[PDB]
């Protein structure tokens, strides 16, 4: 019977998946149905709705166990399958670990170095023949001991179920995108019933799914150094901006309430810095549109100068390029 | 339907105007814009929903005093509290404010969840306005330059390629007025239209060979009688080249 | 006979004497007379001279047989399908053919 479940588990996979988007969105609704007063939910005259959001949330969090263990009864194989042929194949035809001894960072070859000195390796590869013509040419030519000790050829009850073998897999388990995902949906499910609220990044699925969200969501990344440099350059220009503003222009930073009340100005760097990058950069027209107008000071000339080139610079040219770079890379 | 309501109130006639987009081409064009990428702009749109959405979720439980939407103050306080009306305040004032919810939420200074404010209000702008307003934008004006570019491209092979026998303008135009004389008179289209129709008029009797040949092709509807990439110039070239 | 005479013999003096003399009755038999390629029997390109009827060239500038030209040639080359092309295209032969007729009961 455990069988039979779990085959049928690996079965019905995307239907369970389909299942829990619906579910979320069913308690996202009853989400939207909320207010304060504390937390209640208000009910136009139907008690049924906390009952609901209870075992919709309990059955939420069994179908995700159930959508887990039928992902890792599924293509966990195949990833499995796919790192034996590869390690198996690179053994034989080139070899690594006898005469090669992969580079520093080498981060799979290294894992995968525990899994060669097992009992159960190629336990998906349908060849467990491979360590014989590996231990026939590799010990004809560098001897016949370094092979022997590192390849190590020579109710149920517990027969160590191969513990090392086990953790390599786990090991290539926990590093798949795809059950790292279902392990975060796990972990949010989980944390759903400490505060029914965190059902709402569940929602998130549904990228996951279409294929031109998931392409909006990788136009992000495509770009990725190019638009962390980009919002360097941004950061250090806005930077120069304030050193400007600090030394010469600091009578016209006075954000008060009309004019006579407590003065609350912008006297030091950190306050200065944060005024221009959380004012500055999102107003339609830069920090001018802010400040009080330069009407008589003998520094008129130089505050428009000022002005002008801090909502051209930095307002046109660097979020149209930080704009044009997302979108060209969706394009 | 519209001109008949028209009657009952004399203002359904405006709906009328309408039909000068069924009139010139580029009117056609930039309405068939918006539904020639639809499923894409949908989904674009749901996306916007629920990430607006999440940033809802996010204000209504942690910046919920900051929302005081009142006349200068001491008035009758107008808030948004519970979870409908702060979802309509923000897919309705936030989405349309050119810098986010900032806009319009008191300012944070002084209050212990400044940072975490700063960092709610510079996400929420750059993220959902930038990206996915541009997005929309950019659908929609990619459609229209898409089908404005598959105009043009269609003129331009109707310009410099053979309809039928698909030959190309760099091989008639050797001699001086070779394609438009080509397409005018050797390979035509209203001369088939004509030929087609003085096949079916005349009687199976008098058919000649090449009648009688083409009409039994086009009774089986087998078609290779057309021309399949040669004509006349390259077959019987000239001169016998 | 004159028009087949001249373009399967392109160098006859002879030929070229009957075409200045009867250049009067070619010029006016020119709006009626056609001119198509085809590859039917053997395997070379032939000549399928045939008439225009007056209603036939008379029917075809009519504002409705432009327009569905307009969409056929449209639909058909925007796609194609290039065997669908041709198939399409006799169907639109067709199709102009019933709207001809229809357009003759003025
Ligand atoms: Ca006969
Ligand atoms: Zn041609």
């Amino acid at each position: 019977y455990q069988q039979k479940l779990l085959n049928y588990f690996a079965r019905n996979f995307y239907n369970m998946r389909m299942l829990a988007l619906f579910v979320a969105f069913a308690i996202n609704f009853i989400l939207l149905f909320y207010k304060v007063s504390v937390h209640y939910v208000l009910e136009e005259s139907s008690g049924y709705m906390e009952p609901t959001l209870r075992i919709l949330a309990i059955l939420h969090t069994i179908i995700s166990f159930f959508c887990i263990i039928g992902y890792y009864c599924l293509k966990v194989p195949l990833v499995i399958f796919k790192r034996e042929k590869e390690v198996a194949r690179k053994l034989e035809f080139d070899g690594l670990y006898i005469t090669e001894q992969p580079s520093e960072d080498d981060i799979k070859g290294q894992w995968d170095r525990l899994v060669i000195n097992t009992q159960s390796f190629p336990n998906n590869y349908w060849d467990k023949f491979v360590k014989r013509k590996v231990m026939d040419k590799y010990g004809e030519f560098y001897g016949r001991d370094r092979i022997s000790e590192l390849l190590g050829m020579d109710s149920a009850v517990l027969n160590s179920i191969d513990v090392k073998y086990q953790m390599w897999k786990l090991g290539v388990v926990f590093t798949d995108n795809s059950f790292l995902y279902l392990a975060w949906y796990m972990t949010m499910s989980v944390l759903g019933h400490y505060n029914n609220f965190f059902f709402a990044a569940h929602l998130l699925d549904i990228a996951m799914g279409f294929k031109t969200l998931r392409t909006i969501l990788s136009s992000v990344t495509h770009n990725g150094k190019q638009l962390v440099l980009t919002v360097g350059l941004l950061a250090v220009v806005v930077y120069l901006y304030t050193v400007v503003a600090f030394n010469f222009f600091r009578k016209f930073y006075n954000k008060s309430e009309d004019g006579d009340t407590p003065d609350m100005k912008c006297d030091d760097m950190l306050t200065c810095y944060m005024f221009h990058m959380y004012v500055g950069v999102r107003a339609g027209g830069g920090i001018g549109d802010e400040i009080e107008d330069p009407a008589g000071d003998e520094y008129e000339i130089y505050r428009i100068i000022f002005d002008i080139t801090f909502f051209f610079f930095v307002i046109v040219i660097l979020l149209a390029i930080i704009q044009g770079l997302i979108i060209d890379a969706f394009g | 339907t519209m001109s008949v309501l028209g009657h009952y109130n004399n203002f359904f006639f405006a709906a009328h105007l309408l039909d000068i987009a069924m009139g010139f081409k580029t009117l056609r064009t930039i309405l068939s814009s918006v539904t020639h990428n639809g499923k894409q702009l949908v989904l674009t749109v749901g996306l916007l929903a629920v990430v607006v959405y999440l940033y809802t979720v996010v204000a209504f439980n942690f910046f919920r005093k900051f929302y005081n939407k009142s006349e200068d103050g001491d008035t009758p306080d107008m808030k948004c509290d519970d979870m409908l009306t702060c979802y309509m305040f923000h897919m309705y004032v936030g989405v349309r404010a050119g810098g986010g919810i900032g806009d319009e939420i008191e300012d944070p200074a002084g209050d212990e969840y400044e940072i975490y404010r700063i960092i709610f209000d510079i996400t929420f702008f750059f993220f959902v306005i930038v990206i996915l307003l541009a997005i929309i934008q950019g659908l929609i004006i990619d459609a229209f330059g898409e089908l404005r570019d598959q105009q043009e491209q269609v003129k331009e092979d109707m310009e410099t390629k053979c309809f039928i026998c698909g030959i190309g303008n760099d091989y008639f135009d050797t001699v001086p007025h070779g394609f438009e004389t080509h397409t005018l008179q050797e390979h035509n289209l209203a001369n088939y239209l004509f030929f087609l129709m003085y096949l079916i008029n005349k009687d199976e009797t008098e058919h000649t060979g090449q009648e009688s040949y083409v009409w039994k092709m086009y009774q089986e509807r087998c078609w290779e009688f057309f021309p399949a990439g040669d004509c006349f110039r390259k077959q019987y070239e000239d001169q016998l080249n | 006979l004159l028009t087949n005479l001249s373009e399967h013999m392109p160098n006859d003096t002879r030929l070229q004497t009957f075409l200045e003399l009867a250049e009067s009755v070619l010029n006016y038999f020119q709006p009626f007379l056609g001119r198509i390629e085809i590859m039917g029997s053997a395997k070379r390109i032939e000549r399928v001279y045939f008439e225009i009827s007056e209603s036939s060239r008379t029917q075809w500038e009519k504002p409705q047989v432009k327009e569905s030209k307009r969409q056929f040639i449209f639909d058909v080359v925007n796609e194609g399908g290039e065997k669908e092309k041709m198939e399409l295209f006799v169907n639109f032969c067709e199709d102009t053919i019933f709207e001809m007729q229809l357009a003759a009961q003025i």
